[PDB]
């Protein structure tokens, strides 16, 4: 019964949004943690074969100078939201001569998280993680296909979400520092990955008021893993 | 006009037409390709030629600029529009910023186009995978493949089409850094990799190279027979 | 024919202090040689800490004032905080340039405090260029004000003149003296003088009458 | 003290036989509580205890 | 209104005055004409003010998004080409825009000149404005490719001094910048009334 | 169930099912209670965060200098009718140079949400508005529905198990008229403490309270200006 | 199966089921009647109060389209407000264009062609609303028109729309249209609006009355229900 793509459920909810949520579950995992000093962030590239070059894969693209990002699920759906969210930040800066706050970015995306239909096709299949430092401090955010945008202090996504959250409330408190959190992520990653953790599997991303920028180079990660 | 969402989410999370329409990739001609440190080499196989008829119109390695080579699998009909749109795109880039087209830019063009060609109303998604190889400005060679999802993805070597697991499993026994220390080892490496591919009788193997400053050279069936000669003589030396 | 511009007049004055900013404007709205009214203040409260003045053609002052006071509340509804004084300058540059090929006939002056407790007076032109200045004066009596504020605040062309910064009491007798002595020779500078003081503690307003002709 | 409006107001699709089983599991925890008598806080728990469905999770909202 | 730009062995020097009139009356003495676009580009102002501010600002938009896409800072000729494609569509509506584009590139030093009519020419030396013809004269006598840093500062300040002397539409400060490989750097801002004591003897 | 397909198809019983399923999307949202006096209007919501570490998703959002709305159900459509709400406020604020009365605002919500309930391929809006403001004749508490039928009440509540809030309110509707703010608010969120199970708080970190008055602009309080209101309540009974 | 779903398909016995389903969707709504006298049109709508639900004067099914024309809607309510806005706009077009006040005949045509115009496509659904139209002009007289969801518009002396429909139009033939003044006809409506819909189904109710004619001098307005309060003074004395 291929019905009427914008139709509610008997529960009810949007059928196709509820189907879209299950598309996050087969995507790769990620870890965000809000620090009082900044925002650290983690992901796994999921190398498929030694054929592939490992460093061309992007899971973190950096939206402005001061607003990081993390994508998930289908990447080619995510790239459109990345490129247009950058345009919305620049339009904010060229009407206003100030940095667009980290909050209003996700309103400016989630107002078109739901545009599917026939007149006026399918909803997006991505679950983004926005970081960044505005004047309100280091903020860590999270948006879904439904557009239901909420602040999350330390959010996991994807396939590992249940065990990563469930294991992650045990090891988190209010006064986390940065280099504590950075090695506090890779423990969870080496628990949840299937390939051996090394210099080609994961990538970190940090953004701070006083440690910037401050992006993500190699051979930092070599020192990061060897501290285990 | 034509308002109907063709491609919708299945309840187990998949898109169908994206993750189903790769079967048209699975039932087309094969194409492999490696990159040398100096000269790249890509080639189509399983040509299934009529062997008494014309051959330049079934040529499925082409160019966008001289900087960029093509290779693809799947049904060629949908690939033609992707090629021509890619060419019209890569010419206006010359009209803008005066360096020639970097290969990563044009792969983001085919990938972004093919994504919004899945996303829109009333449009069947493309059923092609394709390769885009070109030694860029500042002399650095690299390659990318496409996807009907639209996920450009940089490999060191290729296997797309029929039996991509076979050749892609084979090139792990290739990737010793001796191969390729010589360009003749790269070309005979590709053809010797296409030995495990379909029939390999010296007819359906069409290979083309690019020597990092030259326009792409479609090689005649002249040294393909000599590379089969040194490959078969090398297998005579293998025992 | 129907010539869609008419000159009204009025003269806007702004002086940026150390922690304050004084915006002042005359009130005589006049077309041609007649007098339409003797009370029509130009100084407009935008936020708590930013006061705009608008002279020139009057209908574009009303229209521009209402568009600005709309987009302020749109910014407040979007981003949970008021517009900074630096942001209003850029937005007004885009608005004043948005009608470039059928232009406004309006001289704009924005005064108000910045983030750090300092006087930030921005000025404009009808095409929409802008700059930060310590003191400006638009309208029909710019050439009757600007060298005098240069002689009092700017300290140009004076030798052996020690430099005191502008105090709060000194700027008031400056504004009163320039509107009296400027109002003596000008015709478009009129009876009531609105004075708005922008402090860190809110908005103070004071109105002093002048000669009645 | 039992409202009997509590259920009656919150009864939706509840069959007359389900109400027979509402007092059962309410009395079943009253059993394993070692309680002498049944109370509404024990009653009203049995409302959502028998129906509906779940467990699933309580989150996003809490 | 006089800007001037010339490239030598060490990057590109840009200098301009600050006076911007309105008819015979002078609006202000402190208009900062050389508009900062990026940390590695510099644009100037000529003729109209709001046109150069607006269209160079809108150039900075596409340059920043270009950097956010291709992970590379944009070349100078690309910025000039995008600016000319933006200006050209309004030909016949009356834009007065005499900007210049300066910056460092992979090919080294760089300079281009963009008119509102649609001119786009590279070059060694330029001067744009009303007092520009007063600046080519003294600028072409002391110029070669091989100059020192203080020598180029003294030339590029002297030429603005003759421009603000002889022309009436030029005056105010002398805003002097310096473009290098690692991004531009401000040099100084000397007032003309102080410079007359210096070069008068 | 083949006539459960679209919004176009009438039932053979006379009840268009997509509206009923959208009412089910109204009931799945959290509880919120709006109730007025003769001199003020107070609407109180209850947030429901996802996990422990994620902050609670807010409900009450500021709209105009006197108009404020609660929400339950979907969020993106709440931003959609939110942006339409702002735009139709400052349209007449731009033209007539007076604020809009509420009772002619809500007809734009009914005529706005009407057309996506009739034409083909348009869903209704999962929406839970509790509108509150001043016109010149005092306060008003409205509610909406995805069927676009707006009710002028004196007190309502929508959301999960909100019927218990109603059966609280009916035995105090004779006393919800004269009283001023400080007991009116706690008279508000007593209904919220009946919307919960009786074994967990009633915390400070979740409840949000919005008030609109004559000498009091529309204001949202969040846990900390709320902390002076939650002090001094009665214990839940045994 | 398959013949009831879309609106644009005839059924093999020869009628349209979506229209027939639209007719009995109004059948579930409450009773609202109307009647005209020799110089005016009297409306009456019985309204439902269970316990608390709404403040007095919420969602009044009596509307006011023009200066001299009003609605009395019953059925689903939202589409009735949509027809109120459209008929409002049509009176605005006639008022703006031709200079004089809209007759009730043109208004019945221009609304009824829209209600018909949503029964020809599967783009939309047929409406689920039915409404009265009362009016008075000295060169016109009092007319009372009746529009169903199918699109049929014609003329009554008196009508009734609701659940209790036949029982609430049984008694209207007892009354006399020709002689009576409408000031009697107000309580002559309220007696059977109090009589019909007996209180075992719903415990309580509340009455609206709207009255246009010669006494109101062309303007249509609600009568002040407190003023003269003639309804329940007769209605409590009408049980025996």
């Amino acid at each position: 019964y291929d019905r009427g793509v914008n139709t509610f459920s008997p529960e009810g909810r949007l059928f196709q949004v509820e189907y879209a949520i299950e598309a996050i579950k087969l995507g790769s995992t990620a870890i965000g943690i809000q620090t009082s000093e900044g925002v650290c962030l983690a992901v796994e590239k999921r190398i498929t074969s030694p054929l592939m070059e490992p460093s061309s894969i992007e899971k973190i693209v950096e939206i402005d100078a001061h607003i990081g990002c993390a994508m998930s699920g289908l990447i080619a759906d995510a790239k459109t939201l990345i490129d247009k969210a950058r345009v919305e930040t620049q339009n904010h800066w060229f009407t206003y001569n100030e940095t667009m706050t980290v909050e209003s970015v996700t309103q400016a995306v989630s107002n078109l998280a739901l545009q599917f239909g026939e007149e006026d096709s399918r909803p997006f299949g991505v679950a983004l993680l926005f970081g960044g430092v505005d004047e309100k401090g280091p903020q860590l955010f999270h948006m879904d296909p439904s557009g239901t945008f909420v602040q999350c202090d330390a959010r996991a996504i994807g396939s590992a979400s249940e065990g990563a959250q469930s294991s992650l409330q045990e090891v988190y408190h209010k006064s986390m520092t940065l280099k504590e959190a950075i090695k506090s992520s890779l423990i969870i990653l080496k628990q949840v990955m299937e390939e051996k953790l090394n210099a080609t599997n994961i990538e970190l991303a940090t953004v701070q008021p006083g440690q910037n920028f401050h992006m993500f180079t190699k051979e930092e990660l070599e020192e990061v893993i060897k501290d285990i | 006009s034509y308002d109907r969402a063709i491609t919708v989410f299945s309840p187990d999370g998949h898109l169908f037409q994206v993750e189903y329409a790769q079967e048209a990739v699975k039932k087309g001609s094969t194409a492999v390709g490696v990159r040398g440190r100096d000269i790249v080499v890509l080639g189509v196989e399983k040509k299934s030629v009529a062997k008494l008829q014309d051959e330049r119109t079934v040529r499925k390695i082409c160019a966008l600029d001289d900087n960029v080579c093509m290779a693809f699998a799947g049904l060629t009909a949908d690939a033609r529009i992707v090629i021509n749109r890619a060419r019209v795109e890569c010419q206006s880039h010359r009209l803008t910023v005066e360096d020639p087209v970097t290969v990563e830019y044009i792969t983001r063009y085919i990938a972004s186009l093919k994504q919004r060609y899945t996303q829109s109303n009333g449009r069947r998604p493309f059923g092609i995978s394709a390769l885009i190889v070109g030694f860029d400005f500042d002399g650095t060679p690299r390659l990318y493949q496409t996807d009907p999802s639209g996920t450009y993805h940089a490999w060191k070597a290729n296997a797309i089409g029929r039996g991509a697991k076979s050749v892609r499993e084979f090139l792990e026994k290739n990737y010793t850094d001796e191969a390729i220390e010589t360009d003749d080892l790269t070309i005979k490496l590709v053809i010797k990799a296409l030995l495990e591919v379909v029939q390999s009788g010296g007819k359906n193997i069409e290979l083309a190279v690019m020597r990092r400053d030259q326009s792409l050279k479609i090689l005649n069936p002249e040294e393909i027979e000599k590379y089969v000669a040194e490959i078969e003589k090398e297998k005579e030396e293998n025992e | 024919r129907f010539s869609p511009y008419v000159f009204n007049g009025g003269t806007i004055l702004a002086i940026a202090g150390e922690d304050f900013a004084i915006v002042a404007s005359d009130t005589r709205l006049s077309e041609g040689f007649s007098i339409h009214t003797r009370d029509s203040p130009k100084c407009y409260k935008l936020t708590d800490k930013t006061v705009i003045g608008c002279s020139g053609f009057h209908g574009d002052c009303l229209t521009l004032t209402k568009i600005i006071e709309a987009r302020l509340k749109m910014y407040k509804h979007s981003n949970n905080k008021a517009m900074t004084t630096g942001a209003i300058a850029a937005m007004l540059s885009t608005i004043l340039y948005s009608r470039r090929f059928f232009p406004y006939y309006v001289y704009n002056i924005i005064g108000g405090l910045d983030e750090e407790g300092k006087g930030a007076v921005y000025s404009f032109d009808p095409v929409g260029s802008y700059q930060r200045d310590s003191f400006k004066a638009g309208g029909s009596a710019s050439a009757m004000l600007q060298p005098l504020l240069d002689n009092q605040v700017g300290f140009k062309n004076m030798q052996n003149v020690e430099h005191v910064p502008l105090s709060l009491d000194r700027a008031m007798r400056l504004v009163k003296d320039v509107f009296i002595s400027a109002a003596e020779r000008d015709v478009y500078t009129g009876d009531a003088l609105r004075i708005c003081i922008v402090t860190k503690e809110g908005i103070r307003e004071e109105t002093v009458s002048l000669r009645k002709d | 003290d039992v409202n009997y409006e509590e259920l009656a107001r919150c009864t939706d699709d509840f069959n007359g036989a389900q109400c027979k089983a509402v007092c059962v599991e309410a009395g079943m925890i009253a059993l394993r509580r070692g309680a002498t008598e049944l109370t509404h806080e024990d009653y009203m728990e049995g409302i959502l205890e028998v129906q509906a469905k779940k467990k699933a999770n309580l989150q996003y909202y809490a | 209104t006089t800007t001037l730009a010339f490239k030598f062995r060490h990057g590109v020097i840009v200098a301009a005055d600050s006076r911007a009139t309105a008819g015979a009356y002078i609006a202000s003495q402190t208009v900062k004409k050389v508009i900062e676009i990026n940390p590695y580009l510099l644009g100037t102002m000529a003729g109209g003010a709001a046109d150069c501010s607006f269209w160079e600002r809108l150039l900075a938009r596409q340059c920043r998004i270009y950097e956010l896409r291709n992970k590379e800072r944009i070349s100078v000729a690309a910025a000039s080409k995008l600016l000319a494609n933006m200006v050209y569509q309004y030909k016949g509506m009356g834009l007065s825009m005499g900007t210049m584009i300066c910056g460092w590139d992979k090919r080294g030093p760089g300079l281009y000149y963009v008119d509102s009519e649609g001119n786009r020419i590279s070059g060694a030396t330029f001067s744009v404005g009303s007092g520009s013809v007063y600046a080519y004269g003294v600028m072409d006598r002391g110029y070669s490719y091989d100059l020192e840093v203080e020598q180029a500062y003294d030339l590029a300040r002297r030429a603005i001094y003759q421009a603000t002397y002889r022309d009436a539409y030029s005056g105010g400060a002398v805003n002097l910048y310096h473009v290098r490989e690692d991004g531009w750097i401000r040099v100084s801002s000397d007032n003309v009334a102080d410079l007359h004591e210096k070069y008068s003897g | 169930n083949q006539y459960d397909n679209d919004v176009t198809v009438w039932s053979p019983q006379g009840r268009i099912h997509q509206i009923e399923y959208a009412m089910e999307a109204v009931k799945q949202g959290s509880a919120t209670v709006g109730l007025k006096s003769k001199t003020h209007a107070v609407l109180v919501a209850l947030k429901r965060a996802q996990s422990e570490l994620a902050a609670h998703q807010k409900k009450i959002l500021h709209v105009d200098n006197h108009i404020g709305i609660s929400i339950a159900g979907l969020t993106a459509d709440a931003r959609l009718l939110c942006n339409f709400m702002r735009q139709e406020c400052l349209d007449s604020r731009f033209v007539f140079d007076r604020p809009l009365p509420v009772s002619r605002l809500v007809s734009l919500i009914g005529s706005k949400t009407q057309i996506p309930t009739q034409r083909y391929g348009r869903r209704p809006y999962g929406v839970g508005l509790l509108i509150a403001g001043y016109d010149d004749m005092g306060p008003h508490i409205f509610q909406t529905c995805p069927s676009a039928n707006y009710f002028d009440c004196r007190a309502m509540s929508i959301g999960a198990r909100s019927q218990s809030a109603r059966t609280y309110l009916e035995r105090h509707m004779s006393e919800f008229m004269e009283c001023n703010l400080n007991e009116l608010v706690k008279h508000g969120l007593r209904a919220l403490r009946e919307t919960l199970p009786a074994e967990q708080d009633l915390t400070t970190k979740n409840v949000s309270i919005g008030i609109v008055g004559k000498d009091l602009e529309f204001t949202i309080y969040d846990d900390d200006d709320v902390s002076p209101f939650l002090e001094g309540l009665e214990e839940r009974p045994q | 199966t398959g013949y009831d779903l879309s609106a644009s398909t005839f059924s093999p016995d020869g009628r349209v089921f979506q229209v027939e389903y639209a007719m009995k969707a109004v059948e579930n709504s409450s009773t609202a009647i109307g009647i005209r006298c020799k110089d005016g049109v009297v409306f009456g709508v019985e309204k439902l109060v269970l316990s608390k639900l709404y403040e007095e004067g919420s969602n009044k099914r009596l509307f006011n389209v023009d200066r001299h024309v009003g609605m009395a809607v019953a059925g689903l309510l939202a589409d009735a407000r949509s027809l109120a806005d459209i008929a409002r706009e049509e009176a605005s077009n006639f008022r703006s264009n031709f200079g004089y006040n809209i007759p009730l005949k043109h208004l019945a045509d221009r609304v009824a062609m829209y209600v018909h115009a949503y029964t020809l496509y599967s783009a939309v659904r047929p409406f689920g609303c039915s409404f009265m139209l009362g009016s008075y002009s000295v060169n016109d007289g009092a007319q009372l028109y009746m529009i169903d969801p199918s699109g049929v518009s014609y003329g009554y002396w008196g009508c009734a729309i609701g659940k209790a429909r036949q029982a609430a139009k049984t008694e209207i033939e007892k009354l006399q249209m020709k002689e009576m003044t409408c000031r009697d006809i107000v309580k002559e409506v309220a007696k059977i609006i109090y009589i019909v819909h007996d209180e075992v189904k719903d415990k309580a109710f509340e009455l609206e009355l709207s009255w246009v004619g010669e006494l109101t001098n062309g303007r249509h307005e609600i009568v002040p229900k407190d003023i003269r309060e003639e309804a329940e003074k007769y209605a409590k004395e009408s049980l025996k």
